RNA sequence: CCCGCAGAAGAAGCACCGGCUAACUCCGUGCCAGCAGCCGCGGUAAUACGGAGGGUGCAAGCGUUAAUCGGAAUUACUGGGCGUAAAGCGCACGCAGGCGGUUUGUUAAGUCAGAUGUGAAAUCCCCGGGCUCAACCUGGGAACUGCAUCUGAUACUGGCAA
RNA sequence: UAGCUAGUAGGUGGGGUAACGGCUCACCUAGGCGACGAUCCCUAGCUGGUCUGAGAGGAUGACCAGCCACACUGGAACUGA
């Protein structure tokens, strides 16, 4: 059985990205959705959606440059054997800035820049390239 | 106020004794991994009235013996 | 016009029926010092040929890389066979700081401060096109600002 | 017991002395309780080289501490004002 | 630079040992091991005991010969 | 390797023993030495060269290579032992100092005299 | 301390001239620049790129007459500092006493500025300063005293002096021998001979 | 510490120069003598031995040796591998241990935020000051990545309940 | 080096110490510690630090300063804060 939905998540997008598909589905919960308005707020995805009611189904609409991907990679930095907390000062920045991480605070789901500006740390989840 | 301990018995009972394993969580320096720590301690009693297994609150006071250096407060679900 | 040099030239034997013969190898690289790198390898029967077939070849093969002030725009990563390389940018002052056969692939592309090192193997053929790869990929705030943002 | 005295850290042939509270058994090199000031017999044409926080000693006195010679010397020149 | 202090003289090489080592009896002297100089390996030439060669010695080590010279 | 693994096991560094059992913290040691012999090397190389069996002052027994251009050393004579390995003779992982202690240095030898032990000629 | 040796042959192994002789003319005829020293010295050298970082060493060190400690700890100065090292390091060397008795034109050469300095002739601010390695401060007025004034050796030096370029971050004065330093180098100021990341390069191995 | 006197007078050596690695020819010896950190040189034209000339590096030191770390991602947490190169137990069930789908409530252990106490001084680091300058000495600040207690936050993980 | 512990583990009472205490005694109960490495062996004074290292780390504890231990070998007490 897998032992992590967030770290599969982040495969079947860049799966997604690499064989160029669109919709991409997944069974819902909230810091799926939490993570992927952050990925639509600093703008790497398209569109999420979610579609269902005994078994909800999150289905994430990816996005294309060009024929180039949007997303560089994307890999998941804490994990379930592993556990990372980064604290206000220590918080890290992705390729200079260019990029961003995920970061799960105290007040929510926050990239590394918002959680600068909010003034408090928590879990790295995943740095987006 | 007192600062205060909570652990639990998983050990036999004797004649106004009673030992506590404490559970912790500690960091571990090298690796990263969080890692539980067993702190075992002999604690005096109220006339031996607790079971074993269930939480028990701690505090330390004088040595009434050999490393018998705290005593409980209070309990929560005594026995099973 | 562009800037050019080379790296190493290596002897190489074909061995047949009648005894060894030997070719030589050599590795150029070239630059606009505004990017615009590229690089080329050559052989030839005789040393002086080998060289110029080599930047013949330097012209064509040639790549756009990002560059402020006299350095990379982010740090970056790149491998090619057994050779790893990394960077990162190290803003003003500082120097140039990198490896064999780095440094001259590294200088043509017009960075005057960087620091750089080879993990991996250091064979000088696969040392280049690794650092080609790390340079080709490299982001910038204009780039990033195409495809999503602000 | 508690003793205000001059203990020297300075460089051979230039004696900077740290007047400081310490025990009167540990050797003037040794362990102290704090530091309250600092003294250059050497000095230089410069304002600064008798320095001495009067709140600190003030206070040492009140617990009952004594003072060395050069310390109550140095003490009586500073006054409030020298 | 080199003094010329060694010492040549004749003896009878009495065996043969491995790596091109022999076991020579000189005239005056004990019988001493002697290894094949290398100009008898450059021109590719093999020796056999019972035949008679001169025989460089070094004062240093007495036991320790040097076949010079042809079969 | 996996993080559990490590935490339960961690990793080990190598022994990294040294070439020289004269050892101790020591540059030079002393000994007393018995006999001076001329072996052959390996057979890529060619040549008769002057070794030397010396018994060391804590009890060990060593070989030892002789450099420069002959010696006054034999059988019972106090020299002074370096470090050193020469890889074509077998076994040699030491040198003798020369112009030290029982040792003569290299007579009539002019070039780099901080080896052979030669104090500088004057006219 | 010092190099002692020949000047020339300095110059001729580096193949551009380092001002160490100089005085009255800038002879052709003694240097025999860019012909190297000795006996090889006529073929090619097709340097290596390790030995064109060596060379640049030495080039920049036999200019003010440093030795490699001395000159490490000016390097090790100007790697803490905020900035560029190269620059921090050049204003170093160009902020030696020495160097500023060059540059006001006080001394013919360099090694007579030192010699000058070391004899006790210069004075900085009223101080006498035997240390040739002495860093001069922004606002530091120099001089010679009462027993060097007026004698053959800084009198010849002030005729030849007039030739020059004339520095840019100092007052020259010398109307009663005197100087004032008024502000630091910067690299424009200075000379556009020495390749700056190149000689710091050469350190990071 | 300062002044005076005399006169270039009293004061430069050491390693290295085949490639790695900055710096070359001749003579002697002839796989001998010997050099060698590594790969290697020398058997009659030795840029590698011995000597001389020339050259290069560094300086009242220079070189060798021993000892430690670095380079070494060559014990790889950051930062390595395990088809054929060293490396997946012959295979399976399993307790201790590690890890865990999804929804809500609650606790605040872990975690995150703030404050106080403490983290000796010397050191280290920065900005300054004083010894001819520097080494050295020294003022103040920052640092001392830590830990304990208290007050807060509740996204995530853990505890507890459905 | 995988089993080790009889004052060993706990209680009551007596004695003892400046004072807590199997500290030391009498009696009673049968526990204690143990793979988060007990016990045994080898080796080692510890730390603020030093040295190296881009950092993480590694090696190390001279000098300076804090603390402990030892004073020909082995054992004990007196005087005294």
């Amino acid at each position: 059985s897998m032992q992590d939905p967030i770290a599969d998540m982040l495969t079947r997008i860049r799966n997604g990205q690499a064989a160029n598909k669109a919709a991409v589905t997944m069974p819902s919960s909230k810091l799926k959705v939490a993570i992927a308005n952050v990925l639509k707020e600093e703008g790497f995805i398209e569109d999420f959606k979610v579609e269902g009611d005994t078994k909800p189904e999150l289905e994430l609409t990816l996005k294309y440059f060009q024929g180039k991907a949007v997303v560089e990679s994307i890999q998941r930095v804490s994990r379930p054997g592993l556990r990372i907390y980064k604290r206000k000062d220590e918080l890290p920045k992705v390729m200079a800035g260019l990029g961003i991480a995920v970061v799960s605070t105290s007040k929510g789901v926050m990239t590394d820049r918002a959680a600068r500006q909010a003034g408090l740390g928590g879990e790295i989840i995943c740095y987006v390239a | 106020k007192i600062r205060t301990l909570q652990g639990r018995v998983v050990s036999d009972k004797m004649e106004k004794s009673i030992v506590v394993a404490i559970e912790r969580f500690v960091k571990h320096p090298i690796y990263g991994k969080f890692i539980k720590r067993t702190t075992k301690l002999h604690v005096h009693d109220e006339n031996n009235e607790c079971g074993i297994g269930d939480v028990v609150e701690i505090r330390e006071c004088r040595p009434l013996s050999k490393t018998k250096s705290w005593t409980l407060v209070r309990v929560v679900e005594k026995a099973v | 016009e562009l800037q050019e040099k080379l790296i190493a030239v290596n002897r190489v034997s074909k061995t047949v029926k009648g005894g060894r013969i030997f070719s030589f190898t050599a590795l150029t690289v070239v630059g606009d010092g505004n990017g615009r790198v590229g690089f080329g390898y050559g052989k030839a029967r005789e040393v002086p040929a080998a060289i110029q077939k080599a930047m013949e070849k330097a012209r064509r093969n040639m790549i756009n890389v990002a560059l402020n002030n006299g350095t990379l725009q982010h740090p970056v990563k790149g491998v090619h066979t057994g050779s790893r390389v990394f960077m990162q940018p190290a803003s003003e002052g500082t120097g140039i700081i990198a490896g064999g056969a780095m440094r001259a692939v590294l200088e043509v592309a017009g960075v005057h401060n960087v620091l750089a090192k080879a993990y991996g193997s250091t064979n000088p053929i696969n040392v280049v096109r690794a650092t080609i790869d790390g340079l080709e990929n490299m982001n910038s705030p204009e780039m990033v600002a195409a495809k999503r943002g602000k | 017991m508690v003793t205000i005295r001059l203990a020297r850290h300075g460089a051979k042939k230039r004696p900077f002395y740290q007047v400081v509270v310490a025990d009167s058994r540990n050797a003037r090199n040794g362990r102290f309780i704090e530091r309250v000031g600092f003294f250059n017999p050497i000095a230089s044409e410069k304002e600064e080289g008798t320095r001495l926080d009067l709140d600190r000693i003030a206070h040492w006195v009140g617990q009952g501490a004594t003072i060395s010679d050069r310390v109550a010397a140095l003490i009586k020149e500073v006054n409030k004002a020298a | 630079a080199k003094e010329k202090d060694t010492i040549r003289t004749e003896g009878v090489v009495t065996e043969a040992l491995p790596n091109a080592t022999f076991r020579v009896k000189l005239d005056s002297g004990p019988e001493i091991l002697a290894y094949i100089s290398g100009k008898m390996r450059m021109h590719y030439i093999r020796i056999l005991p019972g035949d008679r060669v001169v025989v460089e010695i070094t004062p240093y080590d007495p036991t320790r010969g040097r076949i010079v010279y042809r079969k | 390797a996996t993080v559990n693994q490590l935490v339960r096991k961690p990793r080990a560094r190598k022994v990294a023993k040294s070439n020289v059992p004269a050892l101790e913290a020591c540059p030079q040691k002393r000994g007393v030495c018995t006999r001076v012999y001329t072996t052959t090397p390996k057979k890529p190389n060619s040549a008769l060269r002057k070794v030397c069996r010396v018994r060391l002052t804590n009890g060990f027994e060593v070989t030892s290579y002789i450099g420069g251009e002959g010696h006054n050393l034999q059988e019972h004579s106090v020299i002074l032992i370096r470090g050193g390995r020469v890889k074509d003779l077998p076994g040699v992982r030491y040198h003798t100092v020369r112009g030290a202690l029982d040792c003569s240095g290299v007579k009539d030898r002019k070039q780099a005299r901080s080896k052979y032990g030669v104090k500088r000629p004057k006219a | 301390a010092r190099y002692l040796g020949p000047k020339l042959k300095l110059s001729r192994r580096e193949g551009t001239d380092l001002f160490l002789k100089s005085g009255v003319r800038a002879i052709d005829t003694k240097c025999k620049i860019e012909q190297a020293p000795g006996q090889h010295g006529a073929r090619k050298p097709r340097l290596s790129d390790y030995g064109v970082q060596l060379r640049e060493k030495q080039k920049v060190r036999r200019i003010y007459g440093v030795l490699e400690r001395q000159f490490r700890n000016y390097y090790k100065e100007a790697a803490r500092l905020k900035g560029n090292t190269g620059e921090n390091l050049l204003a170093l060397l160009e902020g030696r006493l020495d160097n500023v008795v060059y540059r006001m034109g006080f001394g013919a050469t360099r090694a007579e500025a030192r010699q000058l300095v070391s004899h006790k002739a210069i004075m900085v601010n009223g101080r006498v300063v035997n240390i040739a390695s002495y860093q001069v401060s922004p606002n530091d007025v120099v001089s010679i005293r009462e027993k060097a004034k007026k004698q053959s050796r800084v009198k010849a030096a002030l005729e030849l002096a007039e030739q020059r370029e004339k520095p840019t971050w100092l007052e020259v004065d010398a109307g009663k021998m005197e100087g004032t330093f008024k502000r630091k180098p910067e690299r424009s100021d200075l000379s556009a001979d020495i390749n700056e990341h190149l000689i710091v390069e050469l350190y990071s191995k």
